[PDB]
């Protein structure tokens, strides 16, 4: 009986795995976002800088 | 201020430089080759992109 109760509570707490998966996906996309921003900004910076060099 | 001959001398010679600068004066081929090499190293450090092309990355996803 006690084992049944305990595994029932485990089943209750089950969701954590899926939630971690979603968290991963979400902020993976987010920091992809932010690095793309960095990429464009840095590229334009370099493009404009090789004219000050000249 | 003008009494010092050297100051006025440099002044007038630079004036002449300015007027003769209607185009840059006394390049000499050495000038061109030096330009070539230094621009070459500069672009090679930077890249092979155009002078003024506004590019894009054409992003993607995982």
């Amino acid at each position: 009986i006690d084992m049944e109760k305990s595994q029932q509570a485990l089943v209750q707490k089950r969701h954590y795995l899926f939630d971690v998966q979603r968290n991963n996906i979400a902020m993976a996309l987010e920091v992809t976002y932010r690095e793309r921003l960095h990429r464009v900004y840095r590229e334009v910076k370099n493009r404009l800088d090789y004219h000050i060099s000249v | 201020d003008p009494v010092q001959k050297l100051f006025v001398d440099k002044i007038r010679e630079y004036r002449t430089k300015r007027q003769t600068s209607g185009g840059p004066v006394d390049a000499g081929p050495e000038y061109q080759q030096d330009l070539d090499r230094e621009l070459f190293k500069l672009k090679q450090m930077y890249g092979k992109a155009d002078m003024n092309t506004f590019p894009n990355f054409t992003f993607e996803d995982p």
